[PDB]
């Protein structure tokens, strides 16, 4: 017996060859293979497979091989592959990648991935399902900012804040031992993953190092509070010690140096480039020709990103009006003009593209949206297939190419930066299971389900009152991996060595699982998946225009975007 | 009497800024190709090697421009600016590493200055 | 509807816009917030219609004029802020001294 | 060179001798000195001061004279003094009052206000910064009340109750050993400061006594118990041994006595006597008497605060509803009309004026508005100085000398009644940092972030999904300090020397910071900072008529009050 | 804006009375949350005009008759109250048995 | 007026299909969660008026017609369903395929 494709794809989820609209945008990703054997699906419900003596055994008890959750007939979608398979999910850990179900009556079923007694199921059939969002810089200003990460499924959150304190609606910091002890407090009460980066300035090693010590997982340098070569250097070389990584917003206004000088500080070591573009922070005008050298690790924040039609009134005024600068002022005005440009905001579409900006992030509430992370990303996607055709890469008509390209961007490129990427980042064997659920027609919008070390967190889901799940109104909504203690099993403090090895977490007395960061320091551009390119990136100092092989690199601003009018309410 | 919620009735008079320090006029050149903001409470003589000044008259002295605030310089532009003394102990750490101490230790600044191609050590 | 939380939230404002529109039509000089919603509600739904940023910062300086509202209300907003999802994606519209 | 005063006002706020509004009221407060040095004042953000090797230290450790935050350019308004300091805080407390920056380049720094690595910055240039409010007439009823009282600028509720049990509901009483118990678990998640009073009320020590044991920080003497010479006199003679306050709410029917009665079984011991007027409960029609007597400190709860046209339509209804009194009844008429008075509430607000009622109070959920303390106290200055004009011992033309008297009636004054001063009630050096930051336009109605322990607890901030924190709706919103364990470390359980050496805390699993209730006991009027008048008040039996010296203190009611219709969407 | 809670909570109140008015308006018999809504944001609504406690007392009776409602919401209803910013700052105000 | 959890959460319902259907009235194509408030309400109000189920199922197919609505919105609504108190309590409508 035989089944059409379009019945198949309808009852479980597309399988090899079948492609997928994401969301209303143009881009198609096909399923590479498929785990499954034609036949032995797994599925569950009333006359379903996962029954007792069926596709459930009911022999072995949970340490024998069995799972605690199968999400079955996944479209998986990650740096590693677009491909169909059950994942396998056991003491909060992805444990198999495969075909879950039965060995006693089926074939094909990975050895360690049997549904028991103990396991519990989620369809996801029709569904694709990535690695939870890593966004790496945040600013901790609003605890309504987590549900918003949460709900287009954003699951680890690295930054820095003390709340609306200016400090930290400038810079992504939490300052100081007694800061960061409170916040790493306070993080117990928040259901997301966290690290946080403490001030990365000084020009004695103590200040700053105290702050790893005490559980910083990391140290943010930001022209506020002086992105000068020696908190520069000072910060570098505790990251060499303690074995974190440093973020930097360089000094915009060249004040101490120019991109050159910020260059020799770092002395060649390893480096993350926040909104490396320019907008959102750096060397006026030239910043973004830090993306070109093989120590720093380039991510971009949200709001360049893509290039539109109003992107640039926006930014002029929202710099304009932050930074309390007048339009009657001549050296404001410049001072904007020199920072806002188009031609580097249309050449970090391209950058992106071509694999040499290899990051996302937010910047949430102080130059970025905290729930457009993963929605960019694809509008960027879309807009570079749309005005630069098909990657030459690319085979079968499908965007699989550029899909792994730009998933890498807010998954595993940002966990690799961070040293986290043994725990976080992508759908592999052995790291945590942090899965985003994604109905193709909402995908990169907004979130069906958000688990959350094996727990669903955050769900859009109807009226609690119904006599079933679906009636309205459907909106995000917090679940049970938040509420009382299981919020901390479900959620990650990334913290350095030696805060874990001074007994940090006893100390505080937290809850939470405690993530190590570590293998920060011999890591570059070469380690970012699939945007591994580094290359001399020119910046015109009187044109703004960028250069890379020779060629000038420009696009224009388009007027509508996909993943947008469609689907918002505001 | 039309109310203006929490507005000030600021009292008559000015603010002098700096008052009892010496003050000093120097012109400065941005030898480079990119714009160079300089705030108001940097050490003098450790802003960017590209800015052309004569490197002693910077050494204990910031510009002498209301706390907070910053003089630019776009490319290629040469203007005077007038500079205060630094209070407190006087010394300075880090920013670009040339003191490190005493603001005293002129000669010792300048040699760090000229051994990194910070323009206008004379 | 999936909302999320933003969608949840700014349904706030344009209710809190709709009971201010009310009290001014029922001739009241409307207060702080009753203006602050009103324009606020502008701007989203200017951005909903498809204006541009550069639209609703000129049309938002004419939502209200200062006989529109209570004295020293033009005085307490400089500025109103929102963020709305125009043609091109969420942008964020200020507007000025909306009251002259 | 020189900055005119204008634009001085604008960039650092005012300076000695400017004046500002307070919100929408007559009322003017100016600057009477400022700890800065012109020229080295302390900013933060690009380009500004507070930066490494600049107005940052780049040298010092944490424990090496550095701050954890500084409030930089405040106008404080305290009983201490209306005037413009830099304030630093550490350890969650307020360690340094002056001028913050580094000494390296910095004239006049305050040698324990080091900017240094581990030093958040709050800009407090253009607000008014005062203490927490405190309020020690609350009736814990609604766990809603909290941020009710935070976004009017209350940081410590002292009082009593189980929720909207009839008892807690006419009482602010927390009755016996278990309900105290179970309500100081109930507040670990409370995010403000408490103080819980037990039912002061028995002919026995020992059922009295047995509440401070158990963690009361003080007791509620209430007519609804049975406020007769044996309970007023048991509960003193536990509060003078346990050293904490005793509130009364005296026999309303002078059932077993007149005033002078409970004045005799109080026979000399200090008491707080709330709602001291009579309309929220006391001897008709003279209990407002008790507040000329030397071991009287008394406060008002705020629906009388200030006389309005209003005031009597709705004081004679509410209480008509409230005690299910009957309008053909005439013993309920008769009762209504001796008990609302506009004779005695008239010269409330006189009383308030002269500094001879001391406390401010809301009498929340049972007859106040938990959100109105802060609020009413600035409309009766207001109203006082339109009435009566500015006080004699004005000068400069400023309402300096009003403010100083009206804040201590809701900031000092409390806290030395309850015996938690030496913790909290003012800005001063050794106190703990419940601190809140006012846009002058909306002084005393809408606090714009209220500060715990050194940490933002709760701030007015916008759309959290948006790329700046000031979007709307800009709303009421709990902040990191309440979320987690920070809530602990954030928020003080104050409690009774006996049941913190009984060690309660430890039995209870409290994790709040536990403060010490003491030194309540030989207190008196005299104590009452700017409100130490004591004097024969007399109330005419006949008419109500109030005299002081010979003269009737009488003052028209208001149609209209500033800090209502501008502000407020209901 | 700067909303309190209580302005949040509020403005539930108007939005059922929206609500309820509209279903008036097709000819429903109101019940018991509905005439509730209608007849508090009445209260609210005449505390903006600037009415007084006694003004509203007296209006509150005669908002909804017992025609306007189902059965038994009349004698369900034994007052209503509101809190509101009148001119003169916050008070309550309670009709009692609002529909005879 | 005593509301449980579900009566607040519905108020939204009520409050996004106001807003859908004032941005239909000034001619705009209606996006998918505007749409889907707009029916869902719909059913809402016709358990209020004592319609029955079947009656809803067959009523909410003709609210919104895909000229009505942006494209693709027709194909991403399946169904709609939603909870009301009809006159026999509370049941659940699920409309399928609502717009064509
Ligand atoms: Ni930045
Ligand atoms: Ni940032
Ligand atoms: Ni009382
Ligand atoms: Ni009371
Ligand atoms: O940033
Ligand atoms: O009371």
């Amino acid at each position: 017996m035989k089944i059409n494709r379009q019945q198949y794809a309808e009852s479980y989820g597309p399988t090899v060859g079948d492609q997928v609209r994401l969301a209303d945008t143009d881009l198609w990703i096909e399923v590479e293979k498929d785990y499954t054997t034609y036949g032995d699906e797994a599925n569950f419900g009333g006359g379903k497979v996962l029954r007792e003596g069926m596709g459930e055994n009911g022999t072995y008890t949970r340490t024998e091989n069995v799972l605690d959750l199968l999400l079955t007939n996944a479209l998986i979608l990650d740096y590693t592959g677009i491909y169909k398979a059950d994942i396998g999910v056991k003491d909060g850990y992805i444990v198999g990648i495969g075909k879950g179900g039965n060995p006693d009556i089926m074939d094909g079923v990975t050895p360690n991935m049997i549904v028991g007694t103990a396991t519990e199921v989620i369809a996801a059939e029709g569904k694709i399902v990535t690695a939870g969002g890593i966004d790496t810089h945040v600013h901790f200003i609003n605890p309504d900012q987590v549900d918003v990460a949460l709900a287009n499924g954003i699951t680890t959150l690295f930054g820095g804040g003390t709340g609306p304190a200016e400090g930290s609606k400038a810079t992504t910091v939490t300052p100081g031992p007694w800061n960061i002890e409170k916040m790493l407090k306070s993080t117990e009460g928040l259901p997301i993953n966290v690290g946080i980066l403490g001030k990365g300035h000084g020009s004695s090693i103590a200040p700053i190092m105290e702050q790893i010590d005490a559980g910083a997982a990391g140290l943010k340098i930001h022209e506020d509070w002086g992105a000068t070569p020696a908190s520069i250097d000072r910060s570098l070389t505790v990251a060499d010690e303690a074995d974190v990584q440093v973020a930097i917003h360089s000094d915009t206004l060249n004040e101490a140096g120019f991109l050159e000088d910020t260059l020799r500080a770092i002395n060649g070591r390893v480096i993350h480039s926040f909104h490396v573009e320019g907008a959102g922070g750096g060397h006026a005008p030239d910043i973004m020709a830090m993306a070109g050298h093989p120590n720093v690790l380039p991510s971009s924040t949200n709001p360049t990103r893509p290039f539109t039609v109003n992107t640039i009134d926006e930014h002029l005024d929202m710099l304009m009006v932050c930074h309390h600068l007048k339009q009657n002022i001549p050296e404001d005005v410049a001072f904007a003009d020199s920072r806002i440009r188009p031609e580097t905001i249309a050449a970090e579409d391209i950058l992106h593209d071509l694999g040499i900006i290899s990051m996302m992030s937010t910047d949430a509430l102080a130059m970025g949206r905290a729930g457009e992370m993963v929605l960019r990303t694809w509008q960027t996607a879309d807009k570079m297939k749309k005005q630069r055709g098909p990657l030459a890469e690319e085979k079968n008509g499908s965007d699989n190419f550029r899909a792994k390209r730009y998933v890498s961007k807010y998954t595993i490129n940002p966990a690799i930066a961070q040293g986290i990427a043994h725990e976080v980042g992508s759908i592999e064997e052995g790291k945590f299971a942090d899965l985003v659920l994604w109905e193709p027609k909402f995908f990169g919008v907004k979130a069906d389900r958000v688990i959350k070390g094996g727990i669903i967190a955050y769900a859009q889901i109807g009226d609690p009152s119904a006599s079933i799940p679906t009636p309205q109104p459907v909106m995000g909504r917090r679940m049970y991996g938040t509420v009382g203690d299981l919020i901390h099993d479900t959620n990650i403090t990334f913290m350095s060595k030696s805060s874990i090895q001074q007994g940090v977490p006893a100390k505080l007395g937290l809850k939470r699982r405690i993530g190590t960061v570590k293998n920060c320091r011999n890591i570059g551009k070469k380690d970012m998946k699939w945007n591994d390119v580094t290359t001399d990136i020119d910046i015109n100092p009187e044109t703004y225009e960028v250069k890379v092989d020779g060629e000038v690199l420009t696009c224009e601003p388009v007027k509508e975007l996909p993943m947008a009018q469609r689907y918002f309410l505001f | 009497n039309y109310i203006v919620p929490g507005e000030y009735r600021v009292a008559e008079g000015e603010i002098e800024i700096n008052a009892g320090r010496e003050k000093t006029t120097i012109r400065v050149s941005n030898t480079g190709d990119r714009p160079i903001q300089v705030g108001s409470h940097i050490h003098f003589v450790e802003v960017n090697k590209e800015l052309l000044f004569d490197r002693a008259e910077g050494i204990g002295r910031r510009l002498n421009i209301p706390s907070g605030t910053a003089a630019r310089f776009e490319p290629g532009e040469e203007m005077e600016v007038e500079l205060t003394e630094l209070g407190g102990n006087r010394e300075v750490f880090g920013i670009s590493d040339l003191t490190n101490g005493s603001v005293d230790n002129k000669e010792l600044i300048l040699q760090r200055a000229k051994e990194l191609g910070y323009k206008g050590v004379e | 509807m999936h909302l999320n939380p933003a969608e949840k939230e700014k349904l706030q404002i344009f209710l809190a816009s709709e009971l201010a529109l009310k009290r001014k039509a029922r001739g009241l000089k409307l207060n702080y917030p009753e203006a602050v919603a009103i324009i606020t509600s502008f701007i989203m739904e200017g951005a909903r219609d498809g204006k541009t940023v550069a639209m609703l910062m000129e049309e938002g300086k004419h939502v209200l004029t200062r006989d529109d509202v209570m004295e020293g209300v033009p005085e307490m907003i400089d500025d109103i802020q929102a963020e709305a999802t125009f043609p091109d994606g969420t942008k964020l519209v200020t507007v000025h001294n909306p009251i002259s």
